[PDB]
């Protein structure tokens, strides 16, 4: 005469065969990769907790489906329905930090997670923004550099990845190195200046 | 992550099994809480394995025709689309051994669907399995796994996360940049670049 | 001392509560405590001073809320209440060592440390919650003029006294009658010695009359009474009262005769056990009377007859006894007892830092010095620095 | 006899890194190696023997992975590993103590124990990494 | 400690791992673990401090961060790393000294210098990685109460005396039977000798028994046992207990006979080996009873029946040795061994710095003092100096 919560897969779309399931995994490693995000602010995400007794707030909405289901489902226990209206998020202006009660599977936690753990958004201030500008320049006196901006405390960049070439194509690539060369030829030329006089 | 979770999200799908046992033994339907009765196999301990997805590359179906042919007990494994057969009739008619001979007429294995019986109340012939004295049994059992359950304490997380930052992406628009006359600008040994003047 | 006190019954409570584990619902309370107690005590600068050998220490409070997270605690939730409860539980160990090693001859009674003065404060006053403990219980009474009492098991209320009365004496010591005595902490172990057996008395008694005067009144006292004293029934030599010569002590025990333990209060015969042995209650005194007769048997075998002549030299002195232990009692001041720790616990601090000797107290906290000469001053601090070891002794 | 020594080295590195506040990148391979070796143990009966006084004693594994998602470990992390890394430790010793009592004369070098000759089962061999010893 | 310790493995793995020309993903989790360290203690002071002739020293921590973006490491990168690993090394050098010196008879197994205790804030918990020295990792499991192992090659259990008891003797000390024995470190050597050769002894069999009480448990402990003991078989002139007199030793060695070493636990016997002297091992004990008899041979040749009369004077006097080496063992407490240098080096920086004594260590780390009394709170300050010495000795 009752139901049983059960955790399934929202999108069951798996081909048959090993083989067509591994690349099924591949394709679905290729989606993560292109929608994982770069950095997360989970106020954005945060929606209400309709059975909350303290203003209580939870992300995301989903979470927020889940546990209303639970709050109202007649098999929970007691506790939980309690812990439900009770749990709290904590926000920390001061600190610039947000907590916010989550329902999520154990795998889609740990993506989550990663994702949270793992942003690639550095503090910005105007000693960095310096430092990027080449040394050279910054030591040529034809050259005035100011800075006339002030940087918030939570300002943010994403550091570019400058790594020197790890496939050598100006080693054995002749048609390569030649289009690469062509190309920064090109560039080059766009910001020679032009003679005057 | 993918790769360690691919197991468990590929065993979710209600449209796969991870394959089928061919026990040419009477084996009694297992008691599932999430079925009824269900020919289903928790694992393949006790019967040689055959791999679908090597059986499909090499098309040598020998073995597989010679233990067919001779009654041999034999787990085929792999990702496999099954029919859901909820009639008590049709495991009385023991359906579920009439799918294997197609993969020796054709030498195929790709369109292998065996038949998951899944037998409870409301099976519109559940009487004969409710009114008579009988152990329901089936020669094949599908090797699939069982859904997990819902638990509130191992999915509540706390998410935390910065509360709100700015990411900036061109550095350079931060500096300001002037330059001297270029009639007096110089270069690396501090003397103008152009002295005819 | 009721901060004091809260803040040391909260840590506590959050060390024995704030477990892996445990219900979010047991400690719901607890953590709204103590997220007001860190609250308050957040911002302030506390130094505990530098008497005798105790080193300055000066505390910081900016410390981060307790949250409510989990439905059951995990490891995190205590790893971060453990950390916040171990630096209070240093300063709150470091306030109570502080009160206890300082003293007043005027307010013994009010807080003499920094840092337990700027605990009184109204802005702390919020941090107070259950004051259920027997110590703060009576020091919140007792602020209040309410009657309240302390139970203790074998009381230490009598000064340390081993003497001797002599009521006949000669310069060679060989006919004497008189008593000795050793009142040690709850117990009073009495006896009366005469070398004649009372041949030439009136009617061959001999009355002996012990007083003990206490230092505080007992209440709802039970004491076992037993005839004999076993401290003085084995031969003895004696130093003289000077300390001149010594005399010699030869006992032989008989049955203490008219046994008469009164119960005095304010004079008056509160308790009176006349030949009653074993257990008895004393309601309410500050006077024990123990009268006993040394009778002469009447009739005697040949050898009891040959033990006593009827002249000198007397060489088997009759010795009637008594023993009266104090088991439990209760009393409206603080005192050492068997049971607890707070007079070592003090004393050991005291010790432990050589704070000097001052104003109030004996050199070493010494007990029997302290009980003899127990003024009210004296007992101010006492309290004080007992209440104050208590707390302390909650969490270290 | 690898293989053995491969759960014993994981375990002893598990419990040597696995410590809170280390950095996810201390202890990466280790936690892949440590998950490997759940995954190639979860589903086996062991029974370490009643040679002598040695108790029979039965060895389960329906153990979870290890997160590998942190930054940084937390003590909830310690714990989680340090109930699996106990399990694994007296499995461990008590296969190693089975082995030790046991001889043979015709083949020695040979595993005398029944687990240690299920852990040279090739369905083992997933667990076998750095023979450093 | 493992704050410090984690610091001192990371500096010592930058200075194996970040060379000229490494790949960059030999280095890339070494780097992150340094580049971690380095923003932990960026922006914090520390004194190490003062005690005894330790120079106050102050350490302030303001680096960049290692590189991330090379394939091959090149010069600049080597020595951009190392001037901050020389900084790094040094503090830590200095923390382990100051920490080293340092005692206390509370909780000495808790951290004494300041620069200690402040890494032990959570702050700085990012730091800690890799404990897989036996010391820390011995360090981390007596923290929870877990089984400790140690293990010691040629452990220094015993501590150094050359003694003798007589069980027969006389003011002329010519016919004396007894024991003399050496134990020092992992050595006991014990010799019973009977001046009259147990010419009247019940059976010819003269008994003698040696039992040495190991002051922790030690297991797993290979021993070797030797009939002889060198030390007791040339003529000695030995002083008397009293030093009064010299009596005068001129042993002939005879086999020791029925020889039983048992290992004990607790009373109970673990090991007994008899007549076996090879290699033995006793898995398991605290105590060594070694018994072993001087049996007069009942046939001689006609010089051995010369050495021996049937009364004084005794010359020849004769002696059943017996030597017990301990090779290797295991204890759950630190112990001084014949390969390791905690001991040295603990010793040395206390003697370098000229370190007061203080209340738990015998003057100058005395070995042999600090061994025959190994209290509790002993072995956790010893335990604690120990691990921070191979903390120190991993960079040092
Ligand atoms: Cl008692
Ligand atoms: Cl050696
Ligand atoms: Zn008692
Ligand atoms: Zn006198
Ligand atoms: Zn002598």
């Amino acid at each position: 005469l009752r139901n049983r919560w059960y955790w399934k897969l929202k999108r069951d779309t798996l081909p048959d065969g090993d083989y067509d399931v591994r690349e099924y995994f591949l394709n679905l490693y290729d989606q993560v990769l292109t929608e994982m995000p770069d950095y997360l602010l989970l106020k954005d995400m945060a929606v209400e907790n309709k059975n909350s007794r303290d203003a209580g707030k939870v992300v995301d909405s989903e979470t927020a489906a889940i546990c209303d289901a639970i709050f109202q489902d007649e098999e929970t226990e007691g506790v939980v329905r309690r812990f439900i209206a009770e749990m709290r998020q904590r926000v920390q202006a001061d600190r610039n930090v947000v907590n916010y009660p989550s329902i999520l599977h154990p795998i889609d936690h740990a993506f989550n997670e990663y994702f949270l753990q793992h942003q690639l958004v550095e503090p910005l201030n105007n000693d960095i923004i310096f430092n990027y500008i080449p040394e050279r320049i910054r030591n040529d006196v034809n050259y005035i550099l100011n800075m006339d901006r002030n940087l918030p405390s939570t300002a943010r960049y994403i550091r570019p990845n400058l790594l020197q070439d790890r496939l050598n194509l100006h080693d054995n690539f002749e048609s390569l190195w030649d289009t690469i060369t062509t190309s920064n030829y090109i560039l080059a030329r766009s910001v020679v200046p032009d003679l005057k006089e | 992550l993918i790769l360690m979770n691919m197991e468990q999200i590929e065993r979710a799908s209600d449209k796969i099994a991870q394959g089928v046992i061919i026990a040419y033994r009477d084996m009694q339907l297992e008691r599932d809480e999430m079925y009824g009765y269900v020919n289903i196999a928790r694992n393949l301990d006790g019967f040689q394995q055959i791999n679908l997805e090597e059986l499909m590359r090499t098309g040598d179906y020998a073995q597989i025709t010679n233990m067919l042919l001779n009654n041999q007990p034999v787990a085929l494994v792999g990702a496999l689309p099954f029919i859901t057969d909820s009639s008590v009739i049709s495991l009385v008619a023991k359906l579920d051994a009439t799918v294997f001979a197609q993969i020796v007429k054709l030498r195929k294995v790709d369109t292998l669907k065996p038949i998951l019986y899944k037998i409870n109340s409301d099976s519109n012939d559940f009487y004969l399995v409710a009114n008579y004295d009988w152990v329901p049994t089936s020669t094949t059992k599908v090797y699939k796994q069982i859904p997990q359950q819902f638990d509130f304490r191992a999915s509540m997380h706390m998410l935390t996360s910065n509360l709100t930052f700015t990411v900036y992406s061109d550095l350079l628009a931060f500096v300001s940049a002037d330059t001297v006359e270029p009639i007096n600008a110089v270069a690396f040994d501090n003397m103008r670049i152009m002295n005819e003047l | 001392m009721d901060v004091l006190y809260s803040l040391s019954k909260t840590l506590k409570d959050a060390r024995d509560k704030i477990v892996e584990g445990t219900l979010y619902s047991n400690v719901s309370d607890l953590i709204q405590q103590f997220n007001q107690m860190i609250i308050t005590m957040n911002g302030n600068e506390f130094q505990t001073g530098g008497i005798g050998n105790l080193p300055i220490r000066n505390w910081n409070f900016d410390f981060g809320l307790l949250g409510t997270t989990l439905l059951n605690l995990d490891a995190n939730y205590v790893e971060t209440a453990r950390n916040t409860i171990d630096y209070f539980v240093d300063f709150v160990d470091n306030v109570c060592m502080d009160e206890m090693v300082r003293e007043s001859q005027r307010n013994g009674i009010a807080p003499q440390s920094d840092s337990l003065r700027k605990l009184s404060g109204i802005k702390f006053k919020r941090i107070n919650f259950d004051n259920s403990s027997e110590y703060i219980e009576n020091w919140n009474l007792q602020n209040r003029r309410q009657r309240t009492g302390f139970t203790f098991h074998k009381p230490n209320i009598f000064p340390y006294s081993a003497s001797f009365t002599l009521n006949r004496s000669q310069p060679a010591h060989d006919n004497l009658m008189g008593t000795m005595w050793l009142n040690a902490g709850s117990e009073i172990q009495v006896a009366g010695f005469d070398y004649s057996c009372a041949i030439n008395a009136p009617a061959n008694i001999q009355q002996f009359e012990h007083i003990v005067q206490l230092r505080r009144v007992l209440t709802t006292a039970t004491i076992t009474l037993l005839p004999d004293a076993e401290r003085f029934s084995f031969p003895r030599v004696i130093n003289s009262a000077d300390g001149a010569t010594t005399w010699y002590f030869n006992p032989v025990i008989l049955r203490p005769n008219n046994v008469e333990v009164e119960f005095l209060l304010n004079g008056q015969i509160i308790n009176t056990y006349q030949a009653r042995f074993g257990t008895i209650i004393a309601r309410n005194f500050d006077t024990i009377r123990l009268s006993f007769q040394l009778m002469r048997p009447p009739n005697m075998t040949p050898a009891v007859a040959a033990l006593f002549p009827n002249a000198q030299p007397f060489e088997h002195h009759a010795t009637v006894g008594l023993t009266l232990r104090i088991e439990s009692a209760v009393c409206e001041s603080v005192l050492a007892d068997a049971s607890k720790t707070m007079l070592a616990n003090v004393t050991s601090v005291r010790q432990e830092y050589a704070i000097p000797v001052g104003p109030v107290f004996p050199p070493g906290m010494n007990w029997t010095d302290l009980i003899t000469n127990y003024s009210p001053s004296r007992e101010d601090n006492l309290q004080r620095v007992f209440t104050v070891a208590s707390i302390r002794s909650m969490l270290v």
